């Protein structure tokens, strides 16, 4: 374990994992993907000619 | 919308000053203070509903913390002590005390 890339890499994984599940993230999971759905009616809304 | 009032007046006076206060005044005549500023319940309100939506978008990822926290202790314990456990107030004072009494 001393001097072994392979527990750093471990550790980077699992802090990195935590970092990913964090509050940084967490907040988008309240505040874009919920307007998702009006995204998918805008771009349904771009594909129609009528406005062209 | 408290007056001087007293200690004993009930909450009921908040109403009762609610009404007065901004149908007499200038809050409301002269359009100065808004309906929805007049009620104290829509300031509690506003506090209860954003209070519990940050809570629910805030307070679940504490769990981050809460496990590095975790892990670093016992990554001490293992690198150093890896015998150790939740050697708390009682544990260790129970071991001393049975290696004294031997």
């Amino acid at each position: 374990a001393t001097d072994r890339g392979s527990e750093s890499d471990k550790h980077f994984r699992k802090v990195s994992d935590k970092e990913k599940i964090d509050q940084l993230q967490e907040e988008l999971l309240h505040t874009q993907l919920k307007y998702q759905r009006i995204l998918e009616r805008l771009e349904k809304e771009n594909k129609e000619l009528r406005k062209l | 919308v408290t007056g001087k009032g007293n200690s004993s007046e009930s909450i009921e006076a908040i109403r009762e000053y609610e009404e007065e206060f901004f149908q007499n005044s200038k809050l409301l005549k002269t359009s100065m203070l808004k309906a929805h500023q007049v009620t104290t319940r829509n300031l509690s309100l506003a506090v209860s509903d954003c209070f519990w939506k940050m809570v629910r978008e805030s307070v679940e990822q504490q769990a981050d913390s809460f496990k590095a926290t975790r892990f670093n202790l016992e990554t001490e314990w293992k690198n150093n002590y890896p015998r150790l456990r939740e050697l708390d107030r009682n544990e260790l004072f129970e071991k001393a005390k049975n290696e004294i009494l031997d």
